[PDB]
């Protein structure tokens, strides 16, 4: 089963650079072409840019002319998209896709094959905010009762939280954090239950922050 | 530079038909084999209809039996692919591969028994 | 490329239509995406009226006269996304600005939690109190904190989930953000929220 995996975004300073990478498997690498579609916070998709290794074929959007430079590595079945110059305005998730080798040209009125597989997307931050790890308090709880854990003063995005590393799925919400003033992100997430089980259940929320290197399990009480 | 070029694709209504055509360059008798394959979105490319250049005989794989026809013309080094009762299924952007080293005929509607490849002509069969 | 309905509101079961114009004047065939918040879009029509794979037959695509459209026969709840129509230039592809659509259906009134500030949060000299609305339609909602009975102004943050999958409800939190110094010079906290013809105050008292 085909699969396209990245890695490398993260944060950088203005002006820096950064690497991403594209890895994939599941198909011969060469059929194929491989497209970099990135997605600024609450905004459209860009197209970007692509390539199609096997003949060397690369085109780049407008919007990053000069900065951006996308290669490949048939030898690993990876594709590169090397950012230089960074500016704020580049800060988006950025997405890697598979279309056909030779698109454009079959591209006309009556056919368009468009994207099929996707990868999952990684997160790069473009600023000159520091890394920080956030802090977690405890929502405690008080017919059916409702807890949950506040997770506070994080840099950069983003946190995952679970609830009993996974074995609570339901009820739960996962709040979009906040960007608070002082500049660091805060979240909440929430659990309701069955307030007959507080006195036997344990709740242990899973925060992870893969940005710092840090995760916090913080168990729910009930405040007496 | 032996190279292969498809043409022939468009858009078709469910029921109509269209025909493609390949030609080779090179030198063309050492071919062995001339077969059509198609690719659409998310799909594996699939051998439609192999051709046995030095006996004529033709290979069709069964979702394309009897609808479709594989045929040569040396006099010209161009192979066809006519393409009868075209559904929305069969849209797909087709190709033309060719290989001169021999294989075996229950390989030969097999995406790696061809050495090498059109760039496609797409065919869209849409309503 | 303009896709015409920029946002989109409807309810299960309806019929919804999209339309999207091509930017240049030699026409390229458009392929549609879905994508869910924050998740990869996926792929749904291609060539401009090809179903992908896998793709459950209520999506379909056409032309209207020289633009393009998305059709979903019959909106189902899990189909609240943005969707997203593509093209070809000349090795440039773009992408349209997207359309967004939300399920509607029947009013329903949240369940209104607040918390206190947690005593290890308030030990390093800041409250943070939170106001929870689980499960409500529609997202619209005037959400209001009191210190006792005052109140407050630029002092409180919210957000609020994307629809629930099955049923169409929001969630929304409320973070009022005070000093421990203000937090314990005050007794009564209240959030009320305001929908239409109700409002709904929770509160708690500093000794609880």
């Amino acid at each position: 089963e085909v699969q396209l995996v990245e890695s490398g975004g993260g944060l950088v300073q203005p002006g820096g650079s950064l690497r991403l990478s594209c890895a994939a498997s599941g198909f011969n690498f060469s059929y194929y072409s491989i497209h970099w579609v990135r997605q600024a916070p609450g905004k459209g998709l860009e197209w970007v840019a692509y390539i199609s290794s096997s003949s060397s074929y690369t085109s780049y959007a407008d919007s990053v002319k000069g900065r951006f430079t996308i290669s490949a590595d048939t030898s690993k079945n990876t594709a590169y998209l090397q950012m230089n110059s960074l500016r704020a305005e580049d800060t988006a998730v950025y997405y890697c896709a598979r279309g056909y080798q030779y698109w454009q040209y079959h591209a006309s009125w009556y056919w368009n094959g468009g994207l099929d597989y996707w990868g999952q997307g990684t997160l790069v931050t473009v600023s000159s905010a520091s890394t920080k790890g956030p802090s977690v308090f405890p929502l405690a709880p008080s017919g059916t009762a409702a807890l949950g854990c506040l997770v506070k003063d994080y840099f950069p995005e983003p946190v995952t939280v679970s609830w009993n590393s996974g074995a609570l799925t339901s009820g739960v919400h996962t709040f979009p954090a906040v960007l608070q003033s002082s500049g660091l992100y805060s979240l909440s997430s929430v659990v309701t239950v069955p307030s007959s089980s507080l006195g036997t259940q344990t709740y242990i929320c899973n925060v992870n922050h893969k940005p710092s290197n840090t995760k916090v399990d913080k168990k729910v009480e009930p405040k007496s | 530079q032996r190279q292969l070029v498809e043409s022939g694709g468009g858009l078709v209504q469910p029921g109509g038909s269209l025909r493609l055509s390949c030609a080779a360059s090179g030198s063309t008798d050492s071919i062995e084999y001339m077969t059509w394959f198609r690719q659409a979105p998310g799909k594996e490319r699939e051998g439609v209809a192999a051709l046995y250049t030095h006996t004529g005989n033709t290979y069709y794989a069964d979702s394309v039996k009897g609808r479709f026809i594989i045929s040569r013309d040396k006099a010209k080094n161009m192979v066809y692919l006519q393409m009868n009762s075209l559904e929305p299924e069969d849209t797909a952007v087709y190709y033309c591969g060719a290989t001169r080293k021999y294989v075996p005929v229950r390989f030969a509607l097999d995406q790696s028994s061809y050495d090498y490849w059109g760039k496609g002509t797409p065919v869209t069969v849409s309503s | 490329m303009t896709q015409s309905p920029s946002s989109l509101s409807a309810s299960v079961g309806d019929r919804v239509t999209i339309t999207c114009r091509a930017s240049q004047s030699v026409s390229s065939a458009v392929a549609w995406y879905q994508q869910k918040p924050g998740k990869a879009p996926k792929l749904l029509i291609y060539s401009a009226s090809s179903l992908y794979s896998g793709v459950p037959s209520r999506f379909s695509g056409s032309r209207s006269g020289t633009d393009f459209t998305l059709t979903i026969s019959s909106l189902q709840p899990e189909d609240f996304a943005t969707y997203y129509c593509q093209q070809s230039s000349s090795s440039l592809i773009t992408f349209g600005q997207g359309t967004k659509v939300e399920i509607k259906r029947t009013v329903a009134a949240p369940s209104v939690f607040i918390f206190p500030p947690s005593d290890s949060q308030l030990k390093s000299g800041t409250a943070s109190v939170v106001c929870l609305l689980n499960n409500f339609y529609p997202r619209e909602a005037k959400v209001q904190w009191k210190v006792d009975n005052a109140l407050q102004s630029g002092n409180s943050q919210e957000s609020v989930t994307e629809q629930d999958s099955k049923d169409s409800t929001y969630s929304l939190s409320s973070t009022l953000t005070l000093s421990k110094a203000d937090y314990e010079k005050h007794k009564v906290y209240a959030c009320e929220v305001t929908q239409g013809t109700t409002s709904v105050t929770k509160s708690f008292n500093r000794g609880e």
